[PDB]
Parts: structure tokens; C-alpha cells; sequence
């Protein structure tokens, strides 16, 4: 699953740099305007470079879900070795808070897309 | 190999000082978005749709982090 | 205690009140037993007072300045407070719809008059 | 975890159940009502218009 | 194998660091929804939610960090 | 061994550190609970119920970082 | 190698400690577009474009610092 | 020439601190340039030409402080 995460993530990345170039082609390339000033064609820290770090988001979230869920084994010799009932409600908080966060997940791809679709026609 | 399982070891720890940024950023918009909810009217979408995309990329420099500490030791 | 007393008539007068919240101009503030003195204009929103129990009545205000004194004093003066049921869905959308168009399509003060009155009417009839 | 995991997830999947048949009361039961209205509305129509 | 365990002790130690920004979190959350609720009447439910989520949300860093100082040691 | 027992005492002292982010929280809850309290009346009920509830939130992070320090 | 190796993997732990600039700041300018929404009507463009372009400057320095600690660890 | 090609790396990561206060500030003058816009009406020229000339004050520390860490790698 965490082999399968990355090499899914790294292709949707490259379609959002590649419908980029192909909008910037019919209609030049206007993007930022300025104000009478320069240092604009250093900070390219954006859409091409922004894929790489925005497809990075959503393998990394996996990473650190499993590696929460996957401590259970460290807990579970503890507590059968205070009451032990205070592992079960920890447990219970953290299973429907990573359940949560593929809402919040899937959205920001959403959101983050709509902002490159809406600028490449402007 | 004494010298890069020492490294390995302080690398993991070292780089987990990251996460006082993307700790306290999950509370500064939670913190706008309670304050702000109360002055009326925006609670359905509108000021709720902000907070959600807002979380997670301010939590992008902590998962970012945290991959560099899993890789040296693993 | 509250002091609601319009340009009109008199709604709160004497000291018979609990709880009563006012749409101000920084947010949707209501005042307790004994608010401090945080004198501050109201907004056009809805001026509602709890009567101890659900016995609240909905005033939509149009606009004033809620100044509250030190000594458990709320006085939110206004010039007009109606209820929110002495007022009609199908009247309130000939003046929302008169407004848009007529906004920036002219000069002097006509543009300009027709903003604020777009939106004192877009919180009136989402408060239904 | 296994067994606190279960038995949370059945007391959110009552609550659960409850909500999404009441919010579905303003879109699947609504449209039984909106018909209803306007069956009504149209037979009016068609009774003055053929009387 | 004194290698190994000067540095195994030094982990737990330097990825407390990060408890600044987990204990502050609950602090700058509950800070907002204090001075909130007393301008009424935002307390059952309604804002209670955006308060119990928030407050989760900023503890998983905490968390997160813990189990990297525990598992080495 | 002499290695096992300097990593000990550096363990404590590093682990410290963390006293800032405890310490705060505690005042940060205490701040906006005394100007709340002000505005009436948030002093015995509203506010109360968040300030001992906020308080034991934030002072998890002290408790549990004070741990490691003196088991090592 | 020996200590060359050594300090290439202590090189990627302290280089992410620039990650608390740019994870606050993150949450610095979505708290004010969030905050400032509320007041009627910034919703369309206006202040959209000036989160998302704000976003983009602050991300920068982590984007960069993260740079120098892969180089040296590949 | 051992001792010299193990600081090299190491002074690299140490210098990368400066960060912290350049990410934040192209975040402190965007936030007084969204809220202060919606106060009618700075929007045209008048507050947008401080935001461009303010924005890169508080950026040159950020590429001043990169400048000495690819130096000595």
C-alpha cells in the first residue's frame, strides 16, 4: 500500500503540469503582471515545482497513518502485563480521526486543481 | 559500522523539531475560524470550506518532516 | 434590563429583562445580567431578547448604536424595530431586485445609495 | 484496538442513521411532496382552463 | 555496543522538543472558544463542534512525535 | 559504564526543554479566562467548565515529557 | 566516508528546522483571510488572490531549505 | 583534511535557521495587506505597491542566508 501510494500520486502530478503548458501555448503566457519592479523568474517555486511537493502530500499522509495504527503492538504488551482501559479510548480517537483525514485529504487535491485550472485561463 | 548507526539514530530525533510549526498551525486557524463563526453569519460552507484546505497544507511541513526521520532509520 | 427605546415607541423601558442579543458591527454580540460598558453600533441584523424562558421576540432592527452602561444597563437605541413576522416574501423582493439594477448604473450618490440597500435587504430574507 | 474499534463504530453508525434518514427527508421525501404540489397545482389550472 | 546506547538515550530526549507546539496548541484553541462563548450564546453544540475537532487536530502532533522518542529506547 | 552514564544526565536536561510550551499553555487558558470573566457572567458557569477542562489538556505534555527525564 | 558519512546524515535532521516559518506561515495568512471573509463580501477573487498568492512566497522557504537536506543524503 | 570536510556539511544545516524568519515574514505583510484591503478601499495602487516593495525586504535574508550554506558544500 505504501509502494502503490507513491507511484499513484506521482502520476496524477504530472497531468497537472502538463495541461499547464499545453493552456500557455494558444493565448502567450501572461500568469503574474508586476509592478514596475523584477526578481520574478528566480522564485519559479510554482506550478512545475509545485507538483512535486502538492503529489508529495498524499504519500506522505500515509506514512504517518499507518505508523499511529501500526503501534498497537508496542501498547497491547503493556497493558497485559493503572487499568488498562485507558489504551481502548486512545485507540478509539485516533481510528476515527485518520478515518477523517481522507476527507480532508481528497479535498485539498480538489482544491488545489481548481486554482491551476482557473489560472491557466486568465 | 559504529559511526552511521550513531547518526542514524540522532537523525530521527533531530529532525522531529519541525513539528512545533504544524502543531501550533492546526490551532491558529481553529482558533480564527471558532472566533470568527460566532460574529454571523457564515457557518454552512463559505468560512468552513477555508479552514478545511487551510489545515492541510499548513500540516504539509509536518508529514514533509517526518519522512526524512523515517528514512534514515528504516 | 435592557432599555430598547426607538424613535417611535418604547419596546424594553423599564428593567424587565435577561438576556438579549444584537447584531452589532464587529459581530453577533448579546449581553448577560450585567454586560461592561462596550458601546458599539448595531448593525442591521436581528435584535432578539431572551425573556427568561423561550419567550424571546424577534426584533429586526435597522440600525443603531447598543450602548451598554456599568450599572447592569443595556440601552440599544434604533429607528426602527420591527418583528420578523410584519413583513412579506413577495414585497421584500421587489426592493432587493430594484436595487441590483439600479446599482452603478448612473453617478452622484444613485451608485452608491443602491449597495447598501442590496444588502440591509439579503439579511433580512435569509432570516426567515 | 480491535475491539474498542468495533464498538465505537456501532454506537456512530446509530447516530448515523438517524441523520441520514432525516436529512434525506429534504431531498428524497421532499420530492414526493414537490410532485404532490405540483399535481395539484397543474389540476387546478386544468379544471379553469376547461371550465 | 556504547555507541548505540549513548545515542538511543539522546533520542528520547531530542524529540521531546516538539511537546512546545502539541501543549500550546490546546491552549490557543481553547483561548478563541473562551472568549467566544461569553458574547452569546455560541455554546451547545454549533461552535462545540469546530472546538473538540480542533483540539484533536493539533494533538496528533504530539502523538506523532512520542512514538519515534519510545521506540528508541 | 561511564558513556551509559553521561547520555543519562544529558537526557534529563535536554528533555527540559519542553517546560516552555507547559508553562504557557497554563497562562494562555488563565488569560483569556480573566478579561472573559469581565463581560459577566462567565465566572461560575460557562467559562468555568473550560477552564478546568483546557487546563488538563494542556497540561498533559509537562506530565509526560517529565517521564522520560527522570527514567533516564 | 567515516566522518563523511557521518555528518551527511546529520546535515538532513538540521536542515529541517526552517520548517516553523513556513508551516506558520501558512496559518498566518489563512487566519486573516478567514477572519476578514466575515466582514462582507470577499469571497470572489479579491482576497482569493491574494491567500493564494501569499501562499506561494511563504511555501518557498520551505521548498528550498528541504533542497540542501536531500542533496546531501542521495 | 578530515576535520575540514566534516564541517563543511554540518555548516550548511546550521545556517538554514534563518528560514524561520523569512517564511513569516512573507506571511505577517500579506495578512495586514488582506485584512487592511477589505476596509474600503485599498485595493488599486496605494497599499498594493507596499506589499510588492515589502515583500522583497523581508525575502533578501532568506536568500542571503542560502548564499553561505551552497558556498561551503
Amino acid at each position: 500500500i505504501y509502494i502503490i501510494g507513491i507511484s499513484v500520486s506521482l502520476w496524477i502530478g504530472l497531468t497537472i503540469l502538463g495541461l499547464f503548458l499545453n493552456k500557455a501555448v494558444f493565448f502567450s503566457l501572461f500568469v503574474p503582471s508586476g509592478t514596475p519592479l523584477p526578481l520574478v523568474p528566480v522564485l519559479v517555486l510554482i506550478e512545475l515545482l509545485s507538483y512535486t511537493a502538492r503529489a508529495i502530500s498524499l504519500g506522505l499522509r500515509l506514512a504517518a497513518n499507518t505508523l499511529s495504527g501500526h503501534l498497537l503492538m508496542s501498547i497491547l504488551g503493556n497493558l497485559v502485563k493503572i487499568f488498562g482501559l485507558i489504551p481502548l479510548a486512545g485507540i478509539f480517537a485516533i481510528v476515527i480521526l485518520e478515518f477523517a483525514i481522507a476527507c480532508i485529504q481528497a479535498y485539498v487535491f480538489a482544491i488545489l486543481t481548481s486554482s491551476y485550472l482557473k489560472d491557466s485561463i486568465y | 559500522m559504529q559511526l552511521v548507526l550513531a547518526a542514524k539514530y540522532i537523525g530521527a530525533a533531530i529532525a522531529t523539531i519541525g513539528l512545533t510549526g504544524a502543531g501550533i498551525g492546526i490551532a491558529i486557524v481553529f482558533a480564527a475560524l471558532i472566533n470568527g463563526t460566532s460574529r454571523n453569519p457564515s457557518l454552512r460552507n463559505t468560512l468552513f470550506p477555508f479552514a478545511i484546505l487551510g489545515f492541510a497544507l499548513s500540516e504539509a511541513t509536518g508529514l514533509f518532516c517526518l519522512m526524512i526521520s523515517f528514512l534514515l532509520l528504516y | 434590563k435592557v432599555s430598547l427605546v426607538a424613535p417611535h415607541q418604547a419596546i424594553f423601558t423599564n428593567k424587565e429583562v435577561s438576556q438579549v442579543n444584537l447584531p452589532a458591527s464587529s459581530g453577533e454580540m448579546g449581553v448577560l445580567a450585567n454586560h461592561v460598558p462596550t458601546v458599539e453600533e448595531l448593525a442591521p441584523g436581528v435584535v432578539e431578547v431572551i425573556e427568561s424562558s423561550g419567550t424571546a421576540s424577534k426584533y429586526f432592527v435597522s440600525g443603531g448604536f447598543a450602548s451598554i452602561l456599568p450599572g447592569s444597563k443595556l440601552s440599544i437605541s434604533t429607528v426602527e424595530a420591527h418583528p420578523l413576522d410584519a413583513f412579506s416574501s413577495e414585497n421584500i423582493k421587489s426592493l432587493l431586485a430594484e436595487a441590483q439594477k439600479n446599482a452603478s448604473s448612473a453617478d452622484e450618490t444613485v451608485a452608491a445609495e443602491a449597495a447598501i440597500e442590496i444588502e440591509v435587504l439579503e439579511a433580512l430574507q435569509a432570516a426567515v | 484496538i480491535l475491539l474498542v474499534t468495533f464498538l465505537g463504530f456501532i454506537a456512530l453508525i446509530s447516530k448515523t442513521v438517524a441523520p441520514l434518514y432525516g436529512e434525506m427527508a429534504k431531498n428524497r421525501t421532499d420530492h414526493v411532496v414537490g410532485l404532490l404540489n405540483q399535481a395539484r397545482a397543474d389540476h387546478v389550472n386544468a379544471v379553469k382552463t376547461r371550465i
